[PDB]
RNA sequence: GUUACGGCGGUCCAUAGCGGCAGGGAAACGCCCGGUCCCAUCCCGAACCCGGAAGCUAAGCCUGCCAGCGCCGAUGAUACUACCCAUCCGGGUGGAAAAGUAGGACACCGCCGAACAC
RNA sequence: GGUUCCCUCAACCUGGACGGCAAUCAGGUGUUGAGUGUAAGUGCACAAGGGAGCUUGACUGCGAGACGGACAUGUCGAGCAG
RNA sequence: AGGUAGAGCUACUGGAUGGCCGAUGGGCCCCACAGGGUUACUGACGUCAGCCAAACUCCGAAUGCCGGUAAGUCCAAGAGU
């Protein structure tokens, strides 16, 4: 839908833990980005559910 | 130009405001301002009838010997506040002046003659600037259109002055503009 | 004239008053984090002990009474610290 | 008679520093308590001041100008060392221990870098 | 003066049919040319073979 | 008929008519003038009816300025409509005139003619005005 | 303490600006000479950076004098206005502009540092 | 988007192969008339406008003091810890 | 702290009257290109003089509003919270 709704799960404990939009032809494959992860504490790599 | 000046009589004023100026107007009075060079402003009083009867006959740059108390004072018209509608004379600005000091006046030109039978006379600068002594003022700079035809321009350049009179306007400004007189085809084309 | 047709307005919007101003005026005595002025851009500029919102909303950083001011062209607002009793 | 077209190189160098020193002076305020490190590099010499902008007044002042800076046989690298521990020396005997720098509107590195880190080695905590 | 983006730049010398001779630099890998015509062979800085085959044939 | 080339906005509310005139109350192109003396919306029909009047009396010779432009539009709503729904597109121009104000101007070579033929435009505006020359 | 001196600041940031004329290189501020060293150009040691000391005050900078352009601007009068009288006009008490006139003005104040002198 | 550093536009004049009013280049005048994703308004040349390098704070637990309000909503916020 | 009444515009955005200047074009002669001038001209750019605006402003009051202070009414407003 353009712009969907997409959530992102921590590569380590894998909990969603951010919600987000982006533009799915721009960007059409999983985003990756680091993200504060509260379950382990530290900064953690996240990506696209 | 050789002029004697007109004596008046000025009376100080007691108060000032619009309530006291307006009770000075409906007696018979205009209020005045006498500053100048002296550093020295100076609120006065002037007979309305006889303030207006020097003006009447030597133009609006008179010499006035204000009679400030008993005393003498040489005086200079600068302006004028006249109503709209009433053509009343609600203020009056006097600067004082001393003989032989250089004073940048506006005076007045008249234009006379008769031109070409089919030309139009038309005169676009009513007034120009110019610098004399205090005593020496002209009440009138004339000009003659005389044998003029057709396209023609008078510029502020040719108007002759007397002898001691100088130019503060540039001679570029357009005093007099003689033309073709209009015909009965160009009074229906224009304003619409 | 006796012929008539069909006519309308296309105006008629508008939006809620924002209630935008100066909230605090010179001499008042405020708190830290009180918000003084409330408007779009700088109209008014941030002086000593004053921030900016996000808004552009200017609120105090120390207790003090208010004082306007201008620096190089600019109108500001400051914060005096006035003297403990 | 001679009249020069455009702007000499002397005039676009002096006023583009100060305006990227303006620039630079929207964050950087020298207190009472936490001075202000002023630095004026030159072809020839550097000068440093301790300022405070509320009084406008400077406290404590190093120069390369000094007859003692000029004994050094270094280059003007080792020059800048010198006034970076000249300064550190005035400060601290004016009770002065926490600055800030405001490297002057030139890029921080070379002769400015060696005078900031030569304070920074005597004392001074920026 | 950046490292790689620039061609090479080496020395040359250039010799020319009027017996004048140059010594530059330029970008010409082999370091020397030859040139035919230059400012002191052409006639418009010294102020002033189609016609060899023609007087071959004519005289 | 006078209409100005374009306006920015078109529905405007009415003129305010208090006061007399701040500037313009003076001849300044010709050697005769029409000042008002009183207030009113001065329509562009009656603007070319008054300077008509005048072209015909001096026939030939002399010239005819004016010195009021119909910038302001007023707008009336289509006849026999309740009230409401809207407001009405414009239908005339005027010219806000205040006492004091100079309308027309003239400059024709002798006097009875000129004066006579400015009268000649008075009669056509509503309004109660005077001539007036260049002297003091 | 003195100077045609060099930095850092200020003022309800032009009364300070623009322009014209004539002048200065003691120390400093600059132009200036190079690209071996840190560093740099979306190409160029032009700029940023570094190492220097042949020339010059021709420019920046600084000093003195000009009111041509900009800037500031009274007094008084007027427009407007609060309250009050006033049967459709207008008036009284208090406040008081904008434009314009006389004029002002080629800035003033503070902390350091230089050379000379003491 | 975050942050660090650097720059000044529009318009006009003059000289240039195609090239013209108007493309890329050079010099000069130029203090905001250009531009800010998107309406208008308030701002921004000190730049919030233009360029480049590294990055994800487009976080977690909280939040003194306030704006605005019939209520339900809505808005700003220094600062502490990870 | 404003931005209304007022006023002002060569201080921005628009409207707009009359002159002067004259590029450019139009039309013509300049035997055709090129090669100089003329018009009741459409006449840009500039400039002199007089103007207009709720959605224009280089400006700009009187009142009104927020706060402080000194008093006044005070066997009363029969006040505020
Ligand atoms: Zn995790």
């Amino acid at each position: 839908d353009v712009r969907p709704k997409i959530t992102l799960a921590c590569e380590v404990c894998k909990h969603r833990n951010y919600i987000t939009k982006k533009n799915r032809r721009n960007d059409p494959d999983r985003l990756e980005i680091k993200k504060f992860c509260p379950n382990c504490g530290t900064h953690q790599p996240h990506k696209e559910s | 130009t050789a002029n004697i000046p007109n004596k008046l009589t000025a009376n100080v004023r007691t108060r000032t405001g619009k309530g006291a100026s307006r009770q000075a107007r409906r007696d018979g009075k205009v209020p005045a301002v006498l500053y100048g060079h002296g550093t020295d402003p100076q609120h006065l009083e002037l007979n309305a009838r006889d303030f207006a009867a020097v003006l009447r006959s030597h133009g609006t740059n008179a010499i006035l010997t204000l009679d400030i108390e008993g005393t003498e004072q040489l005086a200079l018209t600068k302006a004028l506040d006249v109503h709209p509608i009433r053509r009343n004379i609600q203020h009056a600005d006097l600067l004082v002046v001393q003989r032989g000091e250089k004073v940048t006046v506006e005076v007045t030109v008249l234009v006379e003659g008769d031109a070409t039978p089919g030309t139009l006379v038309t005169q676009d600068a009513n007034t120009i600037e110019i610098e004399a002594e205090a005593l020496s003022i002209p009440e009138q700079l004339t000009v003659s259109v005389e044998g003029v035809e057709a396209g023609t321009q008078i510029t502020a350049g040719q108007i002759s002055l007397p002898e001691g009179v100088n130019l503060i306007s540039d001679p570029e400004l357009l005093v007099v503009n003689v033309v073709e007189a209009p015909s009965a085809e160009a009074l229906e084309e224009e304003g619409a | 004239a006796h012929k008539k047709g069909a006519s309308s307005s296309r105006n008629g919007r508008d939006s809620a008053a924002q209630r935008l101003g100066v909230k605090r005026f010179g001499g008042q005595v405020v708190k830290a984090g009180e918000i003084l002025v409330r408007q779009r851009g700088t109209h008014f500029h941030p002086g000593v002990n004053v921030g900016r919102g996000g808004d552009d909303t200017l609120f105090a950083l120390a207790p003090g009474a208010v004082e306007f001011g201008a620096k190089r062209g600019r109108k500001t607002v400051n914060i005096v610290p006035v003297a403990r009793p | 008679a001679h009249k020069p077209v455009g702007q000499n190189i002397s005039e676009v160098r002096r006023n583009a520093r100060l305006r990227r020193h303006a620039r630079l002076r929207k964050k950087v305020a020298g207190t009472a308590e936490v001075p202000r490190l002023v630095v004026n590099r030159s072809a020839r010499h550097i000068h440093v001041q301790l300022v405070n902008d509320l009084n406008g007044t400077t406290l404590a002042a190093a120069s390369s100008i000094e007859a003692d800076v000029r004994a050094i046989d270094g280059d003007k690298k080792a020059h800048s060392v010198r006034v970076g521990q000249l300064i550190a020396e005035r400060a601290k005997a004016a009770g002065v221990e926490t600055v800030v720098f405001d490297r002057g509107g030139y890029t921080y590195g070379g002769r400015i870098a060696a005078l900031a880190d030569a304070a920074r080695e005597a004392g001074l905590k920026f | 003066m950046k490292t790689g983006i620039h061609p090479e730049y080496v020395d040359t010398t250039v010799q020319c049919g009027c017996g004048h001779s140059f010594t530059t630099r330029s970008t010409k890998q082999s370091g020397t040319i030859v040139v035919e015509v230059c400012s002191q062979c052409h006639p418009f800085y010294t102020g002033k073979g189609r016609v060899a085959r023609f007087e071959k044939r004519y005289g | 008929m006078l209409i100005p080339r374009k306006v920015k906005h078109r529905k405007q509310h009415h003129p305010e008519q208090r006061g007399i005139a701040s500037g313009g109350t003076s001849v300044s192109f010709g050697d005769y003038g029409i000042q008002a003396l009183e207030h009113a919306y001065i329509t562009n029909r009656q603007i070319e009816s008054a300077r008509i009047a005048i072209n015909r009396h001096i026939k030939r010779g002399g010239k005819v300025w004016i010195n009021i432009f119909p910038d302001r539009p007023l707008t009336k709503k289509p006849a026999e409509t309740r009230m409401g729904s809207g407001k009405g597109s414009p239908e005339w121009w005027v010219a806000n005139v205040k006492p004091g104000r100079v309308l027309f101007e003239l400059s024709y070579p002798d006097e009875k003619t000129a004066r006579d033929a400015l009268t000649r435009a008075i009669h056509k505006l509503p309004i109660k005005a005077r001539i007036v020359t260049r002297e003091e």
